RNA sequence: CCGAGUGUUACAGCCCCCCCGGCAGCAGCACUCGCCGAAUCCCGGGGCCGAGGGAGCGAGACCCGUCGCCGCGCUCUCCC
RNA sequence: GGCGGGUCGCGCCGUCGGGCCCGGGGGGCCACGCGCGCGUCCCCCGAAGGGGGGGACGGCGGAGAGCGCACGGGGUCGGC
RNA sequence: AGAACUGGCGCUGCGGGAUGAACCGAACGCCGGGUUAAGGCGCCCGAUGCCGACGCUCAUCAGACCCCAGAAAAGGUGUU
RNA sequence: UAGCCCUGAAAAUGGAUGGCGCUGGAGCGUCGGGCCCAUACCCGGCCGUCGCCGGCGUCGAGAGUGGACGGGAGCGGCGGCCCGGAGCCCCGCGGACGCUACGCCGCGACGAGUAGGAGGGCCGCUGCGGUGAGCCUUGAAGCCUAGGGCGCGGGCCCGG
RNA sequence: GGUUGGCCUCGGAUAGCCGGUCCCCGCCGGGGGUCCGGUGCGGAGUGCCCUUCGUCCUGGGAAACGGGGCGCGGCCGGAA
């Protein structure tokens, strides 16, 4: 018994939707991260351009 | 032959989906429809004799051993040592001063140069400061010291490789006369080429060494633990 | 004259509390709001211990089952 | 003259629900014979009770060749 | 001494109760890794060698953990 | 009024919060986060038992969860001069193990034990009927053995 | 069996440590004013050796005592 939740491709033998549920939650938490890193820059950028 | 056209973001997950890849490959316009030498005969060579001899080579075995073990049960991907993957610790970048732990050198401080194709990281402290030639060392038997030197454009001989650094033995005598192999007294005098091609890398590691204020005194020294000096209290 | 420590009544001439209207822009956050969490969740790295046990519907197989299931790529079209 | 129960229509809320739909003016989709004809729906041209389109179909008229890889894939080998 | 209900001991090792038939956990083929229960973690004795929190208490007989192995009425301008 | 402490509070061998000791606690109460280890729990190995099976296809020619012939009509596809037709393997004569059926194999769950009851014994002792073209004065039985092993055990084999 | 040694104030803890002009104890010790430091840096969370691979060539800085000794000769301190 190889373990689901621990290796891929055993899940995908039991649940094919597990992969597309998984890159959808990797695509979005990369663009929620690119948004928040840029927004935290975007406050202190013009706050430095002030100074 | 195009490249993979689906960049992996995580290990074994493509960035583009199944129907996203049907269109990146233009699969909508490429669906398709269109639809031994055993042995040449050997000649006769003879009188009262014809029939250039029959198709036979690689014949059935002379002896079957009395018992046999069955065949193995096939497993997935356990590829041999020439094919696994090669890894480094991030603390060992080229130019790092290392600390040998386990050899015959045992605490001599060397300069890391290049990571070979076998995981054995090629290394030398120079032969004029230490007594360390161009030896390989294993990766997890060193300590990466937090000082560096930029040797990014030193030079590298392509001929020094895993096949370059090996050890050799050739068992000729099967008889138990009292020779010790007759040639394992030979501490290696193949150095005549190895003495040439260390000078070709010594000559341009040392100006990198002699530009740092007292880095060359640091490489003659050896490492030790003394009295209240504990690792895990220590920064290497 | 200044500095300091006590005791008194007095509600700004340090401040604090309760209201009556607002902005930056909100982070369970500049380790106290720590809450409760995940179809609202994934990634990566270490340390330990173990590795038990003739799969070929094909070819009439042939030195030698790198095989099934699963998930993928390239070519059998072109261009940049 | 007040209070509850059942019923209707009014505007108002919610990342409501119907994959809804219906027409108009980048991200995702395990969704892919241009020819045209089998049912069904939709938008249309002036008519006025015809045709032309697109859509989807659990039916039929349009409707093979698997090559050589890699692998979190039926319990470790090293061709260290 | 004699009943009721249930569980045990007898027929049963093991971990804890210093010790033990019956208490508390838990029931047992021979081992390796992981985790726990009851119980603990000054030193015998594995584990608090946590910069643990908050108080109460001084005994010229202190106190200290189920069964369980020592005490009552009364009394104290002893401290809280 | 009620918490801790004290008085009430006396027994015969010397003595027991288990001891040593302990008073910014190693005491008491109320809590925390760590941490420790049972034969218990989880994962893995191996042994047995029990339950449900598998394989007589040794079928390298076996192939069959539907099957053939051969005639009435239609194709996609194989070779065109739009008419068209079974090839029995062979350039290799080849292809592991097995299945004491009372045997072999697979999977899953389980394993305390007195009195007691069943099963298995290729455990052992003595004697008989068969049988090993058994063994031996080139050394049997017996006994001894810091010798080598096997079996979970009953025990057994070998060396000296 | 061990992998370098520390060659030493008394002590206080609601307190101690260092340096110090003056007047008293056979050229040393007792006191006070003064200057210091102090979550101890004149800090065993420290200190001196040292992490010393050796040698040769060869210049600077530092150092004019030499450092190991089988030396020889001397003295005098440490009885818990
Ligand atoms: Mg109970
Ligand atoms: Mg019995």
């Amino acid at each position: 018994k190889k373990n689901p939740l621990k290796n891929l491709r055993i899940m995908l033998k039991l649940n094919p939707y597990a992969k597309t549920m998984r890159r959808n939650t990797i695509l979005r938490q990369a663009r929620n991260h690119k948004l928040r890193v840029d927004k935290a820059a975007a406050a202190a950028a013009a706050l430095q351009a002030k100074s | 032959p195009h490249c993979s056209r689906n960049p992996v973001l995580v290990r074994g997950i493509g960035r583009y989906s199944r129907s996203a890849m049907y269109s990146r490959k233009a699969m909508y316009k490429r669906k398709y429809s269109a639809a031994v030498l055993a042995t040449v005969t050997k000649p006769v060579g003879g009188d009262k004799n014809g029939g250039t001899r029959v198709v036979k080579l690689r014949k059935m075995p002379r002896y079957y051993p009395t018992e046999d073990v069955p065949r193995k049960l096939l497993s997935h991907g356990k590829k041999p040592f020439s094919q696994h993957v090669r890894k480094l610790r991030a603390s060992i970048t080229p130019g790092t001063i290392l600390i040998i732990l386990t050899g015959r050198h045992r605490g001599k401080r060397v300069v890391f140069l290049k990571q070979l194709a076998s995981g054995l990281l090629l290394v030398t402290g120079p032969l004029v400061l230490n007594r360390v030639p161009l030896r390989r060392t294993h990766q997890k038997f060193v300590i990466a010291t937090s000082t560096k030197i930029d040797i990014s454009n030193v030079k590298i001989p392509k001929h020094l490789t895993d096949a370059y650094f090996k050890k050799k033995k050739l068992r000729k005598p099967r008889h138990q006369e009292g020779e010790i192999f007759d040639t394992e007294k030979e501490k290696y005098e193949i150095t005549e080429q190895r003495k040439i091609d260390q000078k070709a890398v010594d000559s341009q590691i040392l100006p990198k060494i002699k530009a740092i204020p007292q880095l060359q005194g640091y490489l003659r020294s050896v490492f030790a633990l003394t009295n209240g000096i504990y690792p895990h209290k220590l920064v290497f």
